[PDB]
């Protein structure tokens, strides 16, 4: 029923984890 | 006159132009340290604002001010070397309509019940002079007065406060104005017709920035262990 | 053989370059300090300030050939591209034979009593001989030496009062004198002016002669700010600035915004397109196409 | 982050920006200063890719 | 050898042409002491003292 088709636990783990590098962007990709 | 002397947790000026938006800056200047030994003058310190003794106190690299006051008695500063004509002396005068700022070799006149009467006499060997609009316009007009690099950086900031003579939030301090005066400033005196000084030394604090280019907290990163790990981990939780 | 390989990064260049710099016209007194008649003495040295103008240093070329135009931390051929924070001239007259002596890192009598450069110095040292306006017949006056000093001198400091040093014979405060039109030409002398330039990123007014273009949103440029020069994409802010900043940083200290000296916006400062170029080879053996 | 706020550091030049040095000085000084920021951010790079 | 290397007395001595030392700073000599000191006296011209 969800996109990404995850298990509540994965979406669980990848919901406690913390595309373009606006950040660093000094020749660093 | 003098009184209570160890706490102040204000004196953070912004040290430089540049905006930072949501950053913690850790920076190495001259700030009033945290808990310091201020100085509470009780107006008019030693003299009652009659009489006429003052405290002529020294100026040691830098000093904070306070004046938290309705009637602005204490408008004037005089900042200078000997405060004798035998050096110049930098004069600024607030006369509620403007300041007026000028540097002369002068000498001490005398210079101040609710008479007002005039000051300085004599413009000998001056170097120059300076008008914008007044620096002190209850209102706590806290200031800070830097000399360094022959500039003379003077900060300042403005809140209303009634039931306490400071706020107990965080306030800082943005400049108002850089003048290349060049002299010594060894010593200063302030000009009368709630009045707090305190010292500047060089310390590294660790800077809070809001989302706007303002100034929300501080670490004074030698005050208590806890403050030093705040300052190594460049947090304000640890 | 088949595979990706990183071969060269890409860049998006800038086409066009930009110049903004401060709506002031005066000319800055450059030409009064070196052209005069009467000169401070050394123990007394003149420190003049310039501010609030345009720094145009081709006058002093026109103005005289020198004996020495040497400068420390700025080459002397693009001194008109720069922006300075604080601009200071020292005018004194010294003697040829002790013109070295007036740099960083020198040590001397003249260096250590009266006129100490710091040894961390950036400015011009310029130096023209004055034979033809000082020399005397019966004797100038241009010469005014503290011989003997208590305690040698921090950079820039002046110490104007004299005393007599005793031993315990007596070593008189002021050494003065003048010269005749034939002593040597290392005995002659010579006008020197100090220039102090404090540059600290682009923060003040006095800037070089620069003819001011139009300002470009949305495209990949180069710009100079009050002398800070850079390349990227310039775009209208959003950032609640004080009226007291100038520059905006990123998290890591990087320069990200300007305020336009001419109209006092912010603008963000995007850099410009990069980024690795890879090469999808089927192998030389199958295809000589790529992607 | 430590990659990148290494090339804040002067590591013994007048300027961490390459820009400036090469505004403000002629090829030979820009190139000590700039030999002395290869040097500094070949460290750093080094240390990094370690 | 065996001495008070005092250095304050060149400078009631005379004001010099050139004052210059290579391993050791002029103003903090007297703060040190010395394994050998020799002093070789000779007259030239002044376009060859450099
Ligand atoms: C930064 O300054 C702005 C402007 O004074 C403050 O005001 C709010 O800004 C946000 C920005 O998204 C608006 O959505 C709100 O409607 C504004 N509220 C007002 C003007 O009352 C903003 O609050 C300041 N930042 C912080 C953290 O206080
Ligand atoms: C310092 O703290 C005490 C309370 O602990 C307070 O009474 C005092 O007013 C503070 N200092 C000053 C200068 O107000
Ligand atoms: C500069 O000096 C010359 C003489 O060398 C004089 O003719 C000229 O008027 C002077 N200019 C100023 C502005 O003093
Ligand atoms: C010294 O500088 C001041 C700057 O205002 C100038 O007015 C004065 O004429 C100068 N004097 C000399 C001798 O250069
Ligand atoms: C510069 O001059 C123009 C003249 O049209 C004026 O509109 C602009 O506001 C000026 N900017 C500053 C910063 O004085």
């Amino acid at each position: 029923s969800k996109p990404s088709k995850r298990s509540p636990i994965e979406d669980l783990l990848f919901n406690k984890v913390t595309l373009i590098c606006a950040q660093k962007f000094n020749g660093l990709t | 006159t003098t009184q209570s002397y160890t706490n102040f947790t204000r004196g953070v000026y912004y040290p430089d132009k540049v905006f930072r938006s949501s950053v913690l800056h850790l920076t190495q200047d001259l700030f009033l340290p945290f808990f310091s030994n201020v100085t509470w003058f009780a107006i008019s310190g030693t003299n009652g604002t009659k009489r006429f003794d003052n405290p002529v106190l020294p100026f040691n690299d830098g000093v904070y001010f306070a004046s938290t006051e309705k009637s602005n008695i204490i408008r004037g500063w005089i900042f200078g070397t000997t405060l004798d004509s035998k050096t110049q002396s930098l004069l600024i005068v607030n006369n509620a309509t403007n300041v007026f700022i000028k540097v002369c070799e002068f000498q001490f006149c005398n210079d101040p019940m609710e008479s007002e009467s005039g000051v300085y006499s004599s413009a000998n060997n001056c170097t120059f002079e300076y008008v914008s609009q007044p620096f002190l316009m209850k209102n706590l007009r806290e200031f800070v007065f830097k000399n360094i690099d022959g500039y003379f950086k003077i900060y300042s900031k403005h809140t209303p406060i009634i039931g306490r003579d400071f706020p107990q939030g965080f306030s800082a301090l943005e400049p108002l104005v850089d003048l290349p005066i060049g002299i010594n400033i060894t010593r200063f005196q302030t000009l009368l017709a709630d009045y707090y000084v305190g010292y500047l030394q060089p310390r590294t604090f660790l800077l809070k920035y809001n989302e706007n280019g303002t100034i929300t907290d501080a670490v004074d990163c030698a005050l208590d262990p806890l403050s030093e790990t705040k300052c190594t981990l460049k947090s304000f939780t640890v | 053989e088949k595979g990706i390989y990183q071969t060269s990064n890409f860049r998006v260049q800038p086409t066009e370059s930009i110049v903004r710099f401060p709506n002031v016209t005066n000319l800055c007194p450059f030409h009064e300090v070196f052209n005069a008649t009467r000169f401070a003495s050394v123990y007394a040295w003149n420190r003049t300030r310039i501010s609030n103008c345009v720094a145009d240093y081709s006058v002093l070329y026109n103005f005289a050939p020198f004996f020495a135009f040497k400068c420390y931390g700025v080459s002397p051929t693009k001194l008109n591209d720069l922006c300075f924070t604080n601009v200071y001239a020292d005018s004194f007259v010294i003697k040829g034979n002790e013109v070295s002596q007036i740099a960083p890192g020198q040590t001397g009598n003249i260096a250590d009593y009266n006129y100490k450069l710091p040894d961390d110095f950036t400015g011009c040292v310029i130096a023209w001989n004055s034979n033809k306006l000082d020399s005397k017949h019966s004797g100038n006056y241009d010469y005014w030496y503290r011989s003997f000093r208590k305690s040698k001198l921090k950079p820039f400091e002046r110490d104007i009062s004299t005393e007599i040093y005793q031993a315990g014979n007596c070593y008189f405060p002021l050494e003065s004198y003048g010269f005749r039109p034939t002593y040597g030409v290392g005995h002659q002398p010579y006008r020197v002016v100090v220039l102090s330039f404090e540059l600290l990123h682009a923060p003040a007014t006095v800037c070089g002669p620069k003819k001011s273009t139009n300002l470009v949103k949305n495209k990949c440029v180069n710009f100079n700010f009050n002398g800070l020069t850079g390349t990227g994409v310039l775009t209208k802010s959003n950032k609640k600035f004080l009226p007291f900043q100038q520059f905006g940083r990123d998290i890591v200290d990087t320069t990200d915004a300007v305020r336009d000296p001419q109209t006092l916006e912010i603008l963000d400062i995007t850099p410009c397109s990069f980024g690795g170029v890879s090469v999808i080879t089927p192998g030389t053996n199958t295809s000589n196409q790529v992607a | 982050n430590t990659l990148v706020k290494q090339l804040s550091s002067k590591f013994g030049a007048i300027s961490s920006v390459l820009n400036d040095i090469l505004s403000r000085l002629d090829p030979p000084e820009a190139e000590v200063q700039i030999d002395r920021l290869i040097t500094g951010r070949l460290q750093s790079l080094q240390t990094y890719v370690t």
